[PDB]
RNA sequence: AGAGUGUAGCUUAAAAGCACCCAACUUACACUUAGGAGAUUCAAUUGACGCUCUGA
């Protein structure tokens, strides 16, 4: 069983992570439109400036498949 | 016209350490594994104390190796929790600017090359880095006689960083001091594509 | 399900949801 | 009817689909030892994907291999343009949260 | 220094509708059900606080 108090923390609770991650999403979604917009920029003044670069830009690189990337630890070697 | 033919790479070293996490995270993780024993589906003290005991003979190695070095700007183990961006300082015939390590290319080199050839240009060392591809993260034009200087992304894979102690000015800026060493508008808007995080 | 420590081969400690709380394991 | 300004109005089959450098059919391989952890992250992938207009067709699972258990996971991926895939990977890479394996394998 | 200027992401919406998120059902997505946050830059149609562009 369960008391109120403890509902009324557990709603708190659900409140404030959802207002916390939704602050963590807009972050997340604010740096993926502001760096998009860098490279897409970017590409355009790579255009500009020179007409040859800009057709070799789109190619992607042919290491990708096999791709390999371990994530986080808590005790480095 | 004649044009100042100029590259650079913005290096990017991966956090080895998970950020920790906030007190909200940490209720939201007391919530979830109370939740998981309410939804859970069915001498151990001996055990449970040479467990225990096996916990606590073994240190942990520290999440923070930062704390106690205030000055390794050039160290590559600067941060853990978060990415690191090489920055050295460099200085021209008429200009002394805190910069983002630079090239200079020409047109029998692909951009891809410049940047390999950068790997291991000023840095002198055996290190692992990986390209995505030849898409750029930046571009910033000053002229004085056209000049560019093209931004571009890498990923550490593995470092043999040696000569730590070089007699170049190699920080690692992760975000903050980003602002503080590069003030002209052209070196201050790299975190437009540095990942913030 | 509890919060085992394991390491595999080179001391990279990593949190397992993993009965019989070891607190420590390590792969030979 | 035919002869009617109203032929075809009620057409639909034409609206039904039932059947520049771009990638090919990319498989994200997820082998870890948490069920639990192993489906946040697939969830997680799988939101950012439907965010970022990404065609994901699969999110199946291999069967388990014992030799303690590694919960394995798919994610298919169709449609990446020159910078959204860096962004996309990159993201993918800053946002794993505890020893966790991916993978940017092809298909076969 | 000048021009465009200005409602939370979008609105020839006038403080609204779409968007957005977590929780449960989903392998997963989706659906549905429950909840969540949000703005008309400051002064009198006008001036000045912030953004984009044109230059040094």
């Amino acid at each position: 069983e369960l008391t109120f108090e403890e509902t009324e923390r557990r709603a708190l609770l659900l409140k404030k992570w959802s207002l916390y991650k939704q602050q963590e999403r807009k972050m997340e979604r604010d740096t993926i439109r502001a760096m998009l917009e860098a490279q897409q920029e970017a590409l355009e003044e790579l255009q500009l400036e020179s007409p040859k670069l800009h057709a070799e830009a789109i190619k992607r690189d042919p290491n990708l498949f096999p791709f390999e990337k371990e994530g986080p630890h808590y005790t480095p070697p | 016209s004649p044009w100042r033919l100029l590259g650079a790479l913005c290096l990017q070293r991966p956090p080895v350490v998970s950020k920790p996490l906030t007190p909200l995270q940490e209720e939201m993780a007391s919530l979830l594994q109370q939740i998981e024993i309410e939804r859970s589906l069915y001498l151990a003290q001996d055990l449970e104390d040479m467990w225990e005991q096996k916990f606590l003979q073994f240190k942990l190695g520290a999440r923070i190796t930062e704390a106690d070095e205030k000055n390794d700007r050039t160290s590559l183990n600067r941060k853990l929790d978060r990415n690191l961006v090489l920055l050295v300082r460099e200085k021209f015939g008429d200009q002394d600017v805190w910069i983002l390590p630079q090239a200079e290319w020409q047109p029998g080199e692909t951009l891809r090359g410049t940047a390999e050839r950068t790997l291991a240009t000023l840095s002198e060392n055996n290190m692992e880095a990986k390209f995505l591809g030849n898409a750029p993260c930046g571009h910033y034009t000053f002229k004085f006689l056209g000049a560019k200087v093209f931004f571009f992304k890498a990923l550490l894979l593995t470092g043999d960083f040696s000569q730590a102690g070089n007699k170049g000015h190699h920080v690692w800026v992760t975000k903050d001091e980003l602002g503080d060493y590069l003030k002209p508008k052209y070196l201050a808007q790299v975190r437009r594509f540095v990942s913030d995080l | 399900l509890y919060p085992v420590l394991l390491v595999k081969q080179d001391g990279s400690t990593i949190h397992i949801r993993y009965r019989e709380p070891r607190r420590m394991l390590a792969m030979p | 009817y035919k002869t009617k300004p109203t032929h075809g109005i009620g057409k639909y089959k034409h609206l039904i689909k039932a059947e520049d450098y771009e990638y090919g059919v990319l498989n994200i391989h997820l082998t870890a030892y948490d069920m639990t952890l192993a489906e946040s992250y697939a969830q997680y992938v799988h939101n950012l994907c439907n965010s970022l207009s990404i065609k994901v067709e699969e999110s199946y699972a291999m069967p388990t291999k014992t030799i303690l258990t590694t919960h394995e996971r798919v994610v298919q991926i169709s449609g990446l343009s020159a910078t959204f895939a860096e962004i996309f990977l990159e993201i993918i890479q800053s946002s794993l949260p505890e020893g966790v394996r991916l993978s940017v394998k092809e298909h076969t």
